[PDB]
Order: structure tokens, then C-alpha cells, then sequence
């Protein structure tokens, strides 16, 4: 059992999948909540298109690496019309970087 | 600057250590702020931050003597019948070196 | 002379007396000069602004670099525990917790915390926290098994390593052994790689857990494994480490030539390269009083633990768990020495102190209580019998029953009914029995302790020896069975002369008991023959009362490392 | 069966409805005028929490409801310290 | 004393 | 005899040698290639010593050795609060 | 009895030691000694106030309580280019943080 971040240019889906699960029921589940099919969809592992033949452990998505505490996030690109466009993910935000009490100043 | 541990690389501040160390063992001159500068420049290694780099300048001490210490023995080897006197020369250069590191290194 | 302070000492205190307004900037600061601003707070009695600072992991992880001023450090962190901030398993859970966060970091960050581990987890044993060292060098091994690579076995012995002494100490037997499985399976992975690790540090410490459990036999072999795994390039703590605690297997098993020479080699290690006043040293100076009380030789066993529990008392501070087990051990070498004078004032402050300490800083259910309480439970025996009243004989002879009662309820449930620690309780609760005047029960209980110590040990073992010498002076001055008490008495002689000879100092016991009985059914011929023995044992006695001083017959180099290591080796064959 | 928490910065973090009923907070803000099932998820905003703790609030969402009544020893929900004190905010606020 | 030392 | 202990600003702070020898930096930086007897005075550059700290130490320096083997009642040295973090770093530094 | 000073002239902040009954000339001595400059070359000021050659540092002004080794006490100091005897230009050692 995989737990994933399918984020794609804001929005961060929180699903869980089966390790033995393919890429395709991956892009399924999206059906249900973002209302598009999974044909003009793709995803992506840090740059790396998730074919739907392979499986979600063949493609590094172990159970050790994406558990619940820290998820493994994947990207995605809804084709626009035709032609697929790049990660657009954008990060979070920078929390308040607390000084370090040892730095000498 | 500042009596602080700080955030010094040891690649250039060994360097410039090395460049003085090297005349200060076999007895040739240095400049006397120079040798003022490199008693600053060992503290700032022994206190470094994150990690105090006293046991890298150490470690590389230890290579450097070893290694000049290998040279001049070459040197005196490859030196066949006259090889008392510039040996004791040597010695005489060395030791007044090892006292002069001993004092550089104090810290 | 009133030479002044140093510029470096007066500014320390300049610095302490400004240390609210001060306190960030310290921080940064070199970690000679931080230490000795946190030990100048623990010397003007500032203890609670120096405890809000070692709370700190970090700010703790730069005064334990301080390898030089670490007598210092033990003092400090002591004072802090029995100040009341518990720094020992704050410390420990701050570096579980942000150990877990870099568990998927990169491989400096984690070598860096696995290093702080390290030496945060050998203080907090040395120190004697082996429940909070637990903790660091559990978390040092999840570092070490997340990456199957090469040096990370190496680190994960040595965690392993280290678990079994933080294991041993806190008397965590059952997963001692679980350890060591993994430990050895590390092992295993090295060896699949063409590299192997020195297994001394492991096997010296499955060597103690074997002695722990009491299992002498295993015991003796697992320390042979380790001696043989000795080599030069050891430090001297691991080399020291396995020569007590294969002297300690050595003397248990009565080889006394070995174990003299094997301990004596561990004190002389200790007090040359640690010096006389290390923890270090006063861990071998209790295993040398645990050799000296072994072979008869008492009166320097009280001193060489007198001089072991002052180590301790230096190096550390007041609650301690080596102070107090420098104390449970002095209390027993004393009431063994005074057993005959009857002074027992010194034995039972040494295990007051040794019950006041373990209780504060153990669970009431923990396995060291059941020494230092039977320790008392002996001593409280003694002073029943000495005092002429009965009302106090009574209230102390119900008192040492209880905490006989209690001790054998911890051995019963930490090793089980057929071990030797259980059979020393049972005989303790016999001869209590015996004091008590239930002879049912006496004999019950004696009975009970010979068949559990014949079958575990060997038919005509020490402890057998004493355990018959006890039946048979309860049988002979109370039970008036005149037989029994005649062969059983016959058997401690005959073991005793066996193994120390004549002078051991149980003879007069059994030659006095066996006089007894003579008188009591006749054979005058014996009682006059048994009068010569035991003025001739008399004389061996007084002619052995030498008693010089052990501290310094260890010399200086006697022999040398891989050479009493090697004596020991081969005189196996 | 999925709601969409909507961050300060504007991420929408769309989480399980079995998941975002953990916090009494959300639980609450699903109730009333805002069960109005608009779209299918219902958008649920947070103004005052940004997306580098929503995230984490979410994760523990996932978390918890997996780990829930868990036989295994359980382990700690990992809390970096800078994000430590926003998260505790978000916590007390969430009600989780 | 009758006995010998608690071990 | 008279040392020139110059500071981070600077300042020349002229000592006899006698009381300049009893830090060991200072006399280690007095021996070897950087003795130069020139003119009976020897300069002594501290490249990061200020000159509000380093006449604290000229001043303890003459503290000190006034003060040697004295059975008269000896004051604590005068460290303002305000330089006695510096100060320390310069005890530690200067062996003094 | 011992007195303790921290003559400063611009940068040069010389520390010296004379006796109470001690004369300015001597400290002129001194300087001379020291600073290769000949007595009538200087002329020392005492807490910015011009001090006459002669007289003793008993009744000048300050003593050895006032004076000790561990809180010298500072004296202003000159030189002249041959005339108008340029003013004293004691500046501030640093300011602590
Ligand atoms: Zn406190």
C-alpha cells in the first residue's frame, strides 16, 4: 500500500494505492476527482513518464520511500489540448528559517 | 576580524600556512607579520566551525613533516662521502624548525 | 604564595556572573572555553541555569569534545540528575527524535549524527544511564540499517557492541542475546565481503551476559573466543574490558592462576593508560575485589574495593548506579571481612547507601535491587543474631526476610527457578531460616539450593561446598541429625582443601561444626585429632596474614599485551 | 468523498473526506452552509494556514487514518522543527 | 558463629 | 624590552617584555623567525584583537606581574561585563 | 609607592610604572628612552591640561589608589614640529558590543 502526492500545478491529490497497482489505475483514480480522462493525462516521477503497462513498484513507488508520513509526490500534465506541457509544480512555501543558535553572530 | 570561531576553509588557509611552515622549518625567512598571521590563521583552523579542523591540521602536519623529512633523507642519501656534514647541517636546520613549529603551533 | 588568577579564569567568572545577558553569545564559543563556563555555573552553584543548557543536544554534543575535561563532565551531569532535571533521557529522546528525521539525508549528515551518537551514548554509559543509552544506540543502529553498504555494518556491530553493554548493565538479559544474533549476523555480511571485524568488544560482552545469567560453562568459552580475538591494534578500553571479564569467567570456574594473571594485566592496563582515577580503572579495581573475595583473600578485597568505590564517588557524584554498585560490592567484601569480628557498621552503611541510591534510580521491580537488598539482608542477619534482644532480633530477622523474599522474586522472574543466583538466594533464605529457628523450612530451602547448584555446577563446586557447609551447621547445631551434618561437613572440607588448600578461611567453619558434633556423639580419638587440624589450620592462618597491599602487587610491567593473553591461550590445551 | 483544502497561497489540497473529518475544525466547516456540495469537493478555505504546514496537516490526516488502531508499534508523525510552532497552530486551530 | 558467610 | 602589541585598530600598545612573556602566545610569537632585535623594540601584530580588549590585557599584564608571589591582598581584576566575552576569547587565544 | 600609567599619544598607548615621589622628568626620561624623542621635544598632558616639567607625580594629581595596575591611569602626550606644539590626539580604543 503506496501513498502519493499527484500534484500538478497547485492542486496535491492525497491518494493511497496498491505497491502491486499500475500506473493506469493511478491515473484512473484522478477520474473521480479531477473529471478527466486518464488518455489525455501523464504522469511524472522527477521528470520519468509513468506508462500505464508498468507497475507502481517497478517505477521506485515502494512502500518504504512514499509512506504515510512523507508521501512521494508525483507530477502531472492534462495535455492542455493535444500537446502535454512541463511540470509546473510549484513549491509550497519557505517556513520562517529559524537561526541557528550556534551560528557565530 | 574577530577572536570568533567562524566558518574558515581549509584549503586556502592551509596553503597559506604551508607556504610559511615550509621556510620556517630548514631555517629561511620569513616576514614577521607573516609568522604574527599564521599564529591567527592556526587558531581560526583549531576553532573552526561547524567542526574545529585541528585534527586535519594535524593530519596534515604530520604528512608534511613526514614528507620533508623523506625529502631531505633523499637528499642525504644521494650524497656519498660528504654525508656527515650536510647531514648534521640538515639536523641543525630541522631541529631549529621543529622548536620554531613547536612555537607556531602552540595553540 | 597568593600567585593571581589567570586572565582566562577571571574572565570566566566575569563572563558566569554576566551569563543572562551573555547566554547566546557563549554558545559560540570554542568548546574549551564553553565547557569551562558550564563547569564554572556547576561550581558556583548555578546548576539550574547550567541544566537549561545541557537539556540542549547540541549545546551538550560540544562539551562532550572535550575528551580532556570529561571527569569534569561526569561530575556535572551527575550533580544535574540528582539536582532533578532528568538531562540523561532528555538528551536521549532529543537525539532519538532528531534522529529520525535525517534517516533519509545524505551520508555526511548521518555519519555526523551517528559520531554524536556515539559519543553521547558512551557517556551516558559510563555515566551509568543504561536505559536512556539505550535509546542513543538504538537510534545509532536505525541509522546504521538503512543502507546495506560497507562501512555501515562496520557501524552497526559497533552499535550492537554497544547495545550489549547498555543491556548488560541494565540487566536486559533476555534481549542481550538478541543482540548479539544481530550482531553476529552483521558479522556474517561482513565476512560474505572479504572483510572481517575484530569480534573481542562483542564477545567480551556476550561474556558478561553469560556470567549475568549465570552460565559459567558458556561463560568461559565465549571469553576464551574473545582472548583469542585479541589483537594489537585493540584500544586499551576494549582489551581491558575483555580482560576482566574473562577474569571474572576464569574465577567463577575457579581457574585462579588464569584469572590472577588476567586481571591483574586488566588493573595494570587500566592504571596506566587511564590513570587512578578513571571509571574505567575503578571497573577493573571491582573486578579485581571480585577476584580477591573469590580466592580467600578478603582483606585486600575490601580495600581494593574501598579504593574502587572512591574512584567512583570522585568521578561521579551522589546517585549513581557505579556508585551504588561500588557500594553493594564494598558492603559485601566488608560483611564477608567483619563476618567473624561482628563490625558490622561500615558493611551496612556501604548497602543502606547502595538501597538508597538503586531505589531513586530504578524501578522497584529491577534486577540490581536484588543485590544490594540481599547484601543488606545478609548484614540485618548478623546484627539479629549479635543483638542480645529478641524484639530487635525479631523486627531485623523479619526485615531480612523480606528483602530475601524480594530479591528471590526478582532472580525467580529475570533468569528463572534453575539458576546459581537463585540457588545463593535460597541458600541466603536457609541460612535465614536457620536464624529464624524454622528448621522445616531451613532444610527445605538448603535441600532446595543443593539440588539446583549440583546439576548446574559441577558435583564437587565451591558453591556446592558452601551450600553442604551451611546444611550441615544447620543440621549439626540445630537439627541434631548427626550423619548428615557428618558427610556434608566431610564433603565442604574435602572441596575446600581441593581448591584453596589449607587456608581456606570456611575450614575453622566446618572443623569448629564437626567438633560440635563429635562432642555430641562421641569418638574422642577425632575430637583430638580434628583439635590438631585445627590448630595446624590455625597456624597456615597466621602464617598467611602477609595481607600486603594489591594495589601495588600487580607491579609495574610485570608481562606485557598478547603476552598473559597468549599465557592464558595455550595453557587451555 | 474527497474535499479540497485550499490553502492561503492557493493550494488545493485534496484530501479523502474520511481524512479531512479527523480535525474537529474541518468537520465543522463541512457542516451547515458549508456541506453545500459545490463542484464534488467541497472547498473548504484556510486563509490563515499556509501551504507548507497544510501539507503537513494533511499528511497526518493520511497518517492517522492509516495508522488507526494500528497492532504494530507506531511511528512518530515526523515534525521538522522550523515547521514545528506553524504546525502547532494549525493543530490547536484544526482541533486534530 | 555456627555457619559460614552468606555467599 | 618594550613590545608593540598591535591591535586589530592599529593602536600600539608598548609593554616591557617581561610582562609581555607571561602569555605563552605572546612569547611563542617572540621566538623563532619573528624575534627581529631591532632598536631594543619588537612589534607583536594581532591581526583580530581589538584595541579595547587588547589594553584590558596589557593592563592585566601589568596586573599580573606586580603582582607576582605578593602576600598584600590581591583585587579581582576590573572586567567591565561589556568586554568580558571578548576578554575570554583573548585569555584563551593569548595563553594569558 | 608604586604608580601605575597608560601614557597615549594618537595610536602609541606606552605603559609604564614610577613612584609616587617620582618626578615628570623622569617620565620624560622614560619616553625618551623609548620613543627616541628628547624631554623638551614633549610635554605630557595630564586629563587634557598642559603639566609642568618639573614637579612630582605625588602632588600632580593622581596616586597609587587611583592609579593601580589593573586601571592605569591614562596620560596625554605631544610632540612639536620645532613650534605652535601640535595638540594631543588621544582617540577612543573601540567600542564594546
Ligand atoms: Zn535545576
Amino acid at each position: 500500500d503506496v501513498f502519493l502526492m499527484i500534484r500538478r500545478h497547485k492542486t496535491t491529490i492525497f491518494t493511497d494505492a496498491k505497491e502491486s497497482s499500475t500506473v493506469f489505475e493511478l491515473k484512473r483514480i484522478v477520474e473521480g476527482i479531477l473529471k478527466r480522462p486518464p488518455d489525455e493525462q501523464r504522469l511524472y516521477k522527477d521528470d520519468q513518464l509513468l506508462d500505464d503497462g508498468k507497475t507502481l513498484g517497478e517505477c521506485g513507488f515502494t512502500s518504504q520511500t512514499a509512506r504515510p508520513q512523507a508521501p512521494a509526490t508525483v507530477g502531472l500534465a492534462f495535455r492542455a489540448d493535444d500537446t502535454f506541457e512541463a511540470l509546473c509544480i510549484e513549491p509550497f512555501s519557505s517556513p520562517p528559517e529559524l537561526p541557528d543558535v550556534m551560528k557565530p553572530q | 576580524t574577530s577572536l570568533k570561531p567562524r566558518v574558515v576553509d581549509f584549503d586556502e588557509t592551509w596553503n597559506k600556512l604551508l607556504t610559511t611552515i615550509k621556510a620556517v622549518v630548514m631555517l629561511e625567512y620569513v616576514e614577521r607579520a607573516t609568522w604574527n598571521d599564521r599564529f591567527s590563521d592556526i587558531y581560526a583552523l583549531c576553532v573552526a566551525y561547524p567542526e574545529p579542523l585541528g585534527e586535519r591540521l594535524y593530519t596534515e602536519t604530520k604528512i608534511f613533516l613526514e614528507n620533508h623529512v623523506r625529502h631531505l633523507h633523499k637528499r642525504v642519501l644521494e650524497s656519498e662521502e660528504q654525508v656527515l656534514v650536510m647531514y648534521h647541517r640538515y639536523w641543525e636546520e630541522y631541529s631549529k624548525g621543529a622548536d620554531y613549529m613547536d612555537c607556531l603551533y602552540r595553540y | 604564595e597568593w600567585i593571581p588568577e589567570t586572565l582566562y579564569n577571571t574572565a570566566i567568572s566575569a563572563v558566569v556572573d554576566n551569563y543572562i545577558r551573555s547566554r547566546r553569545d557563549i554558545r559560540s564559543l570554542p568548546e574549551n572555553i564553553q565547557f569551562d563556563v558550564y563547569y564554572k555555573l556547576y561550581q558556583q552553584g548555578r546548576l539550574c541555569q547550567l541544566g537549561s543548557e545541557f537539556c540542549e543536544l547540541e549545546v551538550f554534543a560540544k562539551v562532550l569534545r572535550a575528551l580532556d575535561k570529561r571527569h569534569l563532565l561526569h561530575h556535572c551531569f551527575q550533580a544535574l540528575m540528582d539536582h532533578g532535571v532528568k538531562v540523561a533521557s532528555v538528551l536521549a529522546y532529543s537525539f532519538s527524535r532528531r534522529c529520525s528525521y535525517i534517516a533519509e539525508s545524505d551520508a555526511a549528515v548521518k555519519e555526523k549524527a551517528i559520531q554524536v551518537g556515539f559519543v553521547l551514548g558512551g557517556f551516558l554509559s559510563d555515566a551509568g544511564w543504561y536505559s536512556d543509552a539505550e535509546k542513543v544506540f538504538l537510534s545509532c543502529l536505525q541509522l546504521c540499517t538503512l543502507h546495506d553498504e560497507m562501512l555501515h555494518w562496520f557501524r552497526a556491530v559497533e552499535c550492537c557492541v554497544r547495545l550489549l553493554h547498555v543491556r548488560n548493565g541494565n540487566c536486559k538479559y533476555h534481549l542481550g542475546e538478541e543482540t548479539f544474533k544481530l550482531a553476529q549476523t552483521y558479522m556474517d555480511k561482513l565476512s560474505k565481503h572479504g572483510q572481517q571485524a575484530n569480534k573481542a568488544a562483542l564477545y567480551g560482552e556476550l561474556c558478561a551476559l553469560l556470567f549475568a545469567k549465570s552460565h559459567y560453562d558458556e561463560a568461559y568459552k565465549w571469553c576464551i573466543e574473545a582472548m583469542k580475538e585479541i589483537t594489537a591494534g585493540l584500544p586499551v578500553k576494549v582489551v581491558v574490558d575483555v580482560l576482566r571479564q574473562a577474569s571474572k569467567a576464569c574465577v567463577v570456574k575457579r581457574e585462579f592462576k588464569k584469572a590472577e594473571q588476567l586481571i591483574k594485566h586488566a588493573v595494570y592496563l587500566a592504571r596506566d593508560h587511564f590513570g587512578s582515577k578513571h571509571p574505567k580503572y575503578s571497573d577493573t579495581l571491582l573486578d579485581y575485589g571480585f577476584y580477591l573475595l573469590n580466592v580467600d583473600n578478603i582483606c585486600q578485597s575490601v580495600a581494593i574495593y574501598q579504593a574502587a568505590l572512591d574512584i567512583r564517588q570522585s568521578v561521579f557524584g551522589g546517585k549513581n548506579i557505579h556508585v551504588a554498585t561500588a557500594h553493594e560490592d564494598l558492603a559485601y567484601s566488608s560483611y564477608v571481612h567483619q563476618y567473624s569480628s561482628g563490625k558490622f557498621d561500615n558493611a551496612l552503611f556501604h548497602a543502606e547507601r547502595a538501597i538508597g541510591i538503586i531505589t531513586h534510580i530504578l524501578p522497584e521491580d529491577h534486577l540490581l535491587l536484588a543485590s544490594s537488598k540481599r547484601v543488606k539482608a545478609l548484614i540485618l542477619e548478623e546484627i539479629a543474631i549479635d543483638c542480645h534482644n529478641k524484639e530487635t532480633e525479631q523486627r531485623l530477622l523479619q526485615e531480612a526476610h523480606d528483602l530475601h523474599l524480594s530479591s528471590l522474586q526478582l532472580a525467580k522472574k529475570a533468569f528463572g527457578e534453575f539458576n546459581v543466583q537463585t540457588a545463593k538466594h535460597y541458600g541466603n533464605l536457609g541460612r535465614l531460616y536457620q536464624s529464624m529457628r524454622k528448621f522445616k523450612e531451613a532444610e527445605e530451602m538448603h535441600i532446595k539450593a543443593i539440588q539446583i547448584k549440583e546439576q548446574l555446577l559441577g558435583q564437587e563446586d565451591y558453591e556446592v561446598a558452601l551450600s553442604v557447609g551451611h546444611l550441615a551447621s544447620l543440621y549439626n547445631y540445630d537439627m541434631n541429625q548427626y550423619e548428615n551434618a557428618e558427610k556434608l561437613y566431610l564433603r565442604s572440607i574435602a572441596i575446600g582443601k581441593k581448591l584453596f588448600g589449607e587456608g581456606y578461611s570456611g575450614l575453622e567453619y566446618d572443623y569448629r561444626g564437626l567438633i560440635k558434633l563429635y562432642n555430641s556423639i562421641g569418638n574422642y580419638e577425632k575430637v583430638f585429632e580434628y583439635h590438631n587440624v585445627l590448630s595446624n589450620w590455625n597456624r597456615l592462618r597466621d602464617r598467611q596474614y602477609s595481607v600486603t597491599d594489591a594495589l601495588e602487587d600487580v607491579s609495574t610491567s610485570p608481562q606485557s599485551t598478547e603476552e598473559v593473553v597468549q599465557s592464558f591461550l595455550i595453557s587451555q590445551n | 468523498m474527497y474535499v479540497k483544502l485550499i490553502s492561503s497561497d492557493g493550494h488545493e489540497f485534496i484530501v479523502k473526506r474520511e481524512h479531512a473529518l479527523t480535525s474537529g475544525t474541518i468537520k465543522a466547516m463541512l457542516s451547515g452552509p458549508g456541506q453545500f456540495a459545490e463542484n464534488e469537493t467541497n472547498e473548504v478555505n484556510f486563509r490563515e494556514i499556509p501551504s507548507h504546514v497544510l501539507s503537513k496537516v494533511c499528511m497526518y490526516f493520511t497518517y492517522k487514518v492509516r495508522y488507526t488502531n494500528s497492532s504494530t508499534e507506531i511511528p512518530e508523525f515526523p515534525i521538522a522543527p522550523e515547521i514545528a510552532l506553524e504546525l502547532l497552530m494549525a493543530a490547536n486551530f484544526l482541533d486534530c | 558463629q555456627k555457619r559460614a558467610s552468606g555467599q
